[PDB]
RNA sequence: GAUGUCGGCUCAUCACAUCCUGGGGCUGAAGUAGGUCCCAAGGGUAUGGCUGUUCGCCAUUUAAAGUGGUACGCGAGCUGGGUUUAGAACGUCGUGAGACAGUUCGGUCCCUAUCUGCCGUGGGCGCUGGAGAACUGAGGGGGGCUGCUCCUAGUACGAGAGGACCGGAGUGGACGCAUCACUGGUGUUCGGGUUGUCAUGCCAAUGGCACUGCCCGGUAGCUAAAUGCGGAAGAGAUAAGUGCUGAAAGCAUCUAAGCACGAAACUUGCCCCGAGAUGAGUUCUCCCUGACCCUUUAAGGGUCCUGAAGGAACGUUGAAGACGACGACGUUGAUAGGCCGGGUGUGUAAGCGCAGCGAUGCGUUGAGCUAACCGGUACUAAUGAACCGUGAGGCUUAACCU
RNA sequence: AAUUCCUUGUCGGGUAAGUUCCGACCUGCACGAAUGGCGUAAUGAUGGCCAGGCUGUCUCCACCCGAGACUCAGUGAAAUU
RNA sequence: CACAGGUGGUCAGGUAGAGAAUACCAAGGCGCUUGAGAGAACUCGGGUGAAGGAACUAGGCAAAAUGGUGCCGUAACUUC
RNA sequence: AGGACCGAACCGACUAAUGUUGAAAAAUUAGCGGAUGACUUGUGGCUGGGGGUGAAAGGCCAAUCAAACCGGGAGAUAGCU
């Protein structure tokens, strides 16, 4: 199945009635309004392009203003594609509601990871400090050796090193599905998703399943 | 550690194309007192947007 | 959260007043032991006509730890003590008769059940 | 590896020889030659001797 | 990492950053307009402003508040004198901050920073 | 923001009683064991209270059978049954964690009387 | 005219002669549990006592504690216990200086990275008019571990003792990803206590300095010990192996023709990068429809006029960030500060009154103060402009209108 | 044994586990009596071993405060080739 | 070298303090001849740290800890 | 009284880290030892190279020591590069 677009609103918790506590993600899911649907004829593979939210008319360029005017839809903040099974069909212009998810147990939720600019190896790859005492010089964080002597005389391709990390697409799944609001837009999911408050999510059912 | 050869000019250049200072794009215009400024900036003559802020 | 060279008190009568953690059983690089995990512990001090004597090896399940459990609601239980009940090695079935202080809950198996049943209390 | 290895060619060979007997688990060992190869023979004569002598308390007993 | 933290370091300890803004808070109530680096004004409004707010309403209390603020009484007097009557009714700003080009020592970025009212 | 708080108003309690750090608490929490369901009183001095909306906790340090025990409680988790204050205590401090050294006498506090 | 060395540490990478988990054959394989060989390298594959140790023995675990290569991997990564200078001593040898694959106590470990390599992050041009987005997926990388309990079932098997295959569920260890709702740490930017001293004329109240003077609490953020999730199922083709049909060879025969099964290995399935994939792909949308002059006369050069879509620059900035970059915002505005209200933390300010000889207590009072938080609010700063980017986009051949 | 090769000798103590330590034994490779023998209170920035306290030494690292590293302005080296 | 070194004698305020220690000050003298930003890894110099508490390591290296005055009390052994 | 005790100046230099093209051709920081004595320090003097001096390390004798430095023999010699 499609999934939608949310925004990541923050983590509380919900008492259930047998005295325990579940923490949950809030994601804040408003209609999807369908701005595209690519086919095999014209495109050569099925998908649907949504957008949500809403964008000052005075930072939509024309060449997106006349993309959404094409829809029929009003701008908003981004557009996202999904790709469609054979059964689904949707139109251009058709509102999608977070009751899409009224039925499903549990659900893969993408979003861009909190940045940690440049990290050392340490933290980006668990490296263990070498000794903090017993003569250690200048070398209690750094990664130690990269590599074996004459042969391969290089460093190969993949080595664990420090640099950017975070800031990057990660996906959580199998989370739970613990409530779904329509009236207030919605979606309360069991556990932590990647991301920081107010960051762009994008809720699938569960492909593991 | 040191270099097992000399560096060429060539490669001396090729590093030192990044180099390159940028002028700034263009200058403001106050609309009182007709001096070019930094954008953003006061005038030489203590002017900003039209407005003597600076006496002297 | 009980590891190696951890040293405990003794919640039962069995004779030992101070053991040692010498391996958190139940897993290969397993690190730290809760309440109702298994231990190997060597006894350090031990009363002199206890049913168990200084140096002995044995097992023992931890019931008190100043780190604490965790409730399902978020709650959390603190002792002031680490302690622990000495277990056979085989039998794995308490050696003391009686058990002092307080107990958790999370000792409710069929494993534990002469714990729970001889505990003053259980939280 | 012998023990108390001396320049670089005794901390790098392997000299020094252990025989372990497994029906018995009577070990002998010996490194005080600079041969790999003299060790063993001496280490062999030892774990003889001591199966020998092993035998030899069975029979004084 | 410095997610959603709030005050520039400007080099200095924590001592020398609260010395340096007391006394740079003192000559803006005194002059009514300075010349800085622009990150130092830009959290001089963050030391500044606060006063002329407390200044508003007098009291022995807030007298006390603003000399321990700012160890002065001249600066005091001046403040709950006349920057609070000005300022009465001004919800906030009470500064501005103009840019005002580069230092000529060290290519630092300048700016006045100045009562609004003045 | 509205949202989590409009979330966390419709579950918060409404008659959670008043108790500041060193009163003496009573709290009466539902144990589930096989199949029946009952109180258990936990009673102890309140050394910390954590007031943060929904997510508020506090701290309640005894001494059970020789043994000190500290439980923290989620306020408005439906496992605590019930609060009442036995006793107004008289500190000056927010957190007594200092109580954690001390037994006897030396842990007494002083009756808050008014 | 110098290739630093044992062990350890940090980080590894490959082989398979596989230690565990997977699949099989035979068994002197009843079951359980083994033995031995064959296939299989995806993942996994201890902590301590002694010793400089490698090794080894020992203690206690584990599904298992593999064997190796990599300058016996790794000192321009660390160490420096051993070894290996100069001091000293013992045993022993020598008349002696001295010496010992004898021992003992002590004894300087330099290098700012040019190139390649590797981890990240940009600039340029290209992709054939320019531009803003969304994609496709050639290709690449990640991941791949396993215990225990229960049901099947005390069933099959067994004289008993004991005790399954196959299949199903639950809950753990280690590892990894994310996150901060909780539990905590931190929190020299918040509150308080207090010691010495100095200053604000003094009292009172404060400030400075003494590691934040010492302490006790603690917001935001970051974070683990905290809590969510993952390894899969499935599919294809197979390895060893098992077969069906089947002759050569009237039988037999898994094979020669033909057909079916068969594993953590392979290709997918899951996650991420990914059109510089120069083989530079696709889709949607937006913009530009002037004139004139020369030459060597063409994908030629000018001249004027025109300057779009968009971009950049500048400014306010950001859970974005070394700098770039990326994101938000620029008055038709909540981008930042301030301000307002709330929350949170601290714990009842000051001043005044009362009680007390006084320290001090009580009342005003949950008071006062309160960072990064939440909800608002144009008070301050985000200026009109200017700058870059053009003017319908080559040839040939097809198809279609023409 | 600052001396013992065999050798991690053997036995006892200490430890869950002790090639080190302490007490013995004597089979002294290769102790020994002023190149002194064996004791010895006190002393030692002397060697070895053990315990309590204490702890980021470590399980296993986290956060914070400063000085650098990074960017901008000015001045402006070096080995090596 | 306008170099974190070396360099003999004399003078000797206040408060606390045994003190020429140490903290804060007086008289007096200085802010150390590159600055401005930012608030990555990593290095250096510090602060704090849940549970554990030498498991680290050649070795408790380093750190943490102890720390004053008065009084009580204090072992083997000893050359008393 | 004391080559007595604690501890500044003073004299030293046991441990670690930093620094190692250093702030420094031996230091800084935190600790550490002695601190009325075989103590420490100023000024001047004396001992000279196979010589001095040495509570002895082949230590020291002007950043030089199993034989100082300067000049000379001297273009020593070099079956070696
Ligand atoms: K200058
Ligand atoms: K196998
Ligand atoms: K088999
Ligand atoms: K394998
Ligand atoms: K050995
Ligand atoms: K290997
Ligand atoms: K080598
Ligand atoms: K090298
Ligand atoms: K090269
Ligand atoms: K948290
Ligand atoms: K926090
Ligand atoms: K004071
Ligand atoms: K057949
Ligand atoms: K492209
Ligand atoms: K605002
Ligand atoms: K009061
Ligand atoms: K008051
Ligand atoms: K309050
Ligand atoms: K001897
Ligand atoms: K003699
Ligand atoms: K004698
Ligand atoms: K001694
Ligand atoms: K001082
Ligand atoms: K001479
Ligand atoms: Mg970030
Ligand atoms: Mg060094
Ligand atoms: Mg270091
Ligand atoms: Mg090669
Ligand atoms: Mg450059
Ligand atoms: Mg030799
Ligand atoms: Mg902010
Ligand atoms: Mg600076
Ligand atoms: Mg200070
Ligand atoms: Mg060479
Ligand atoms: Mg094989
Ligand atoms: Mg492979
Ligand atoms: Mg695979
Ligand atoms: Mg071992
Ligand atoms: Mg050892
Ligand atoms: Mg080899
Ligand atoms: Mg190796
Ligand atoms: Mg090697
Ligand atoms: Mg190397
Ligand atoms: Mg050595
Ligand atoms: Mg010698
Ligand atoms: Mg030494
Ligand atoms: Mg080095
Ligand atoms: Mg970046
Ligand atoms: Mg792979
Ligand atoms: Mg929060
Ligand atoms: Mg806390
Ligand atoms: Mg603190
Ligand atoms: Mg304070
Ligand atoms: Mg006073
Ligand atoms: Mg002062
Ligand atoms: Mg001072
Ligand atoms: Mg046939
Ligand atoms: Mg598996
Ligand atoms: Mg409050
Ligand atoms: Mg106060
Ligand atoms: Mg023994
Ligand atoms: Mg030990
Ligand atoms: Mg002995
Ligand atoms: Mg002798
Ligand atoms: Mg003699
Ligand atoms: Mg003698
Ligand atoms: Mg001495
Ligand atoms: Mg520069
Ligand atoms: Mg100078
Ligand atoms: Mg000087
Ligand atoms: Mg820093
Ligand atoms: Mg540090
Ligand atoms: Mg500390
Ligand atoms: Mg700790
Ligand atoms: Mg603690
Ligand atoms: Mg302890
Ligand atoms: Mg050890
Ligand atoms: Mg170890
Ligand atoms: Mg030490
Ligand atoms: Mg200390
Ligand atoms: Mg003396
Ligand atoms: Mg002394
Ligand atoms: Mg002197
Ligand atoms: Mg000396
Ligand atoms: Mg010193
Ligand atoms: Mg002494
Ligand atoms: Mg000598
Ligand atoms: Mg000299
Ligand atoms: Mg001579
Ligand atoms: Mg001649
Ligand atoms: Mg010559």
């Amino acid at each position: 199945m499609i999934g939608l677009v949310g925004k990541k609103v923050g983590m509380t918790r919900i008492f259930t009635e047998d005295g325990v506590s579940i923490p949950v993600t809030v994601i804040e899911v408003e209609a999807n309004r369908v701005t595209q649907v690519k086919d095999l004829a014209n495109d050569g593979y099925r998908a649907i392009q949504v957008t949500t939210g809403a964008k000052k008319a005075n930072r939509v360029t024309k060449p997106e203003a006349g993309h959404f005017a094409k829809a029929g839809v009003e701008a908003g903040r981004g557009l996202w594609e999904f790709r469609l099974a054979e059964g689904e069909e949707f139109t251009v212009g058709q509102s999608i509601s977070v009751e899409l998810f009224a039925d499903v147990k549990k659900v893969d939720v993408t979003g861009t990871s909190k940045g940690k600019g440049f990290a050392g190896t340490v933290k980006r790859w668990n490296f263990r400090t070498q000794d903090a005492t017993h003569g250690n010089s200048l070398s209690h964080r750094v990664p130690g050796s990269i590599g074996q002597n004459q042969t391969p005389g290089k460093v190969f391709k993949g080595k664990k090193m420090a640099g950017q990390m975070g800031n990057e697409r990660v996906t959580v799944q199998s989370l739970d599905v613990v409530r779904v609001d329509a009236e207030r837009n919605l979606l309360l999911v069991k556990g932590a998703v990647p991301g920081a408050t107010g960051s762009d999510l994008i809720v699938k059912p569960a492909v593991k399943a | 550690a040191v270099q097992q050869n000399k560096p060429t000019r060539s490669k001396r250049g090729m590093r030192r194309s990044h180099d390159a200072l940028t002028a700034v794009t263009s200058l403001s215009v106050d609309k009182t007192s007709g001096e070019k400024h930094l954008r953003h900036h006061i005038t030489a003559d203590g002017y900003y947007r039209g407005r003597k802020v600076i006496a002297k | 959260m009980i590891q190696e060279q951890t040293m405990l008190n003794v919640a039962d009568n069995s004779g030992a007043r101070r053991v040692m953690c010498i391996k958190v059983l139940g897993g290969s690089h397993r690190r730290y032991a809760g309440v109702g995990d298994i231990i190997k512990i060597t006894i350090k001090e031990a009363i002199p006509r206890g049913k168990v004597k200084k140096g002995d090896v044995l097992k023992a399940v931890v019931v008190r730890t100043k780190k604490g459990v965790r409730r399902p609601d978020g709650s959390v239980i603190r002792f002031d003590g680490n302690a622990c009940v000495l277990l056979n090695n085989n039998s794995e079935q308490p050696i003391g008769t009686r058990i002092f202080g307080p107990v958790t809950r999370e000792l409710r198996s069929e494993k534990f059940m002469k714990i729970i049943s001889l505990a003053p209390e259980v939280l | 590896r012998t023990s108390g290895a001396g320049g670089q060619h005794v901390n790098r060979t392997e000299s020094a020889v252990r025989i372990t007997h497994i029906p018995t688990g009577i070990v002998t060992q010996c490194q005080n030659d600079r041969s790999q190869h003299k060790n063993k023979d001496q280490a062999m004569k030892q774990m003889k001797a001591k199966l020998y002598e092993l035998e030899m308390q069975k029979k004084n007993a | 990492m410095r997610h959603r933290k709030s005050g520039r370091q400007l080099n200095r300890n924590s001592s020398h950053r609260q010395a340096m803004f007391r006394n740079m808070a003192g000559s803006l109530v005194r002059h009514e307009i300075i010349k800085t680096t622009l990150p130092k004004a830009k959290e001089l409004r963050r030391v500044v402003e606060p006063l002329i707010t407390l200044a508003k309403t007098d009291s022995v209390a807030n007298r006390r508040l603003a000399f321990a603020r700012t160890r002065d009484n001249e600066i005091v007097a001046k403040l709950f004198n006349e920057l609070g009557p000005r300022f009465a009714s001004r919800a906030g700003g009470y500064t501005r901050i103009l840019k005002c080009g580069f230092r000529a020592g060290d290519n630092a970025p300048m700016a006045y920073i100045e009562l609004v009212d003045r | 923001s509205n949202i989590i708080k409009q979330l966390e108003q419709e579950q918060m309690k409404q008659d959670v009683p008043s108790f500041r750090p060193g009163d003496t608490v009573e709290v009466k929490v539902w144990v589930v064991e096989g199949s029946k369901k009952r109180l258990q009183a936990f009673e102890g001095v309140v050394i910390a209270i954590r007031n943060r909306g929904l997510h508020s906790a506090f701290t309640v340090r005894k001494i059970s059978n020789g043994e000190g025990v500290e439980r923290v409680f989620q306020t408005h988790s439906p496992v605590v049954d019930s609060i009442s204050v036995k006793r107004r205590g008289a500190v000056r401090k927010a957190k007594l964690y200092y109580l954690r050294e001390r037994t006897g006498k030396a842990a007494r506090i002083k009756e808050r009387l008014n």
